[PDB]
């Protein structure tokens, strides 16, 4: 069946998303630390 | 199940 | 009996189109966090330089 089918590579990008997603926010993350700390320092 | 996006709009931690 | 069967067909039919329109929702969602993003490195490059003098 062909509709199973797409509903799996639906559900597949769906998972692929997702860790990129992970891995995003992570990134997102490292920049807010990296802004606090830069403002902490002067600041002073 | 399929998964979607926390929000429609990105919204920053 | 058989309304178990025809339920499924439906069921599988309302997953797709939920898994379908989440992706969808995915590229919008990250399209958002790119502009977030890029003013976060253009913040942090204003602050670098802040810092700097």
């Amino acid at each position: 069946h062909e509709m199973e089918i797409q509903l799996k590579d639906a559900l597949e990008k769906n998972q692929q998303w997702l860790v990129y997603d992970q891995q995003r926010e992570v990134y997102v993350k490292g920049l807010l630390a990296k802004i606090f700390e830069l403002e902490k320092k002067t600041e002073t | 199940l399929a998964v979607g996006p926390p929000s429609l709009n990105y919204i920053p931690p």
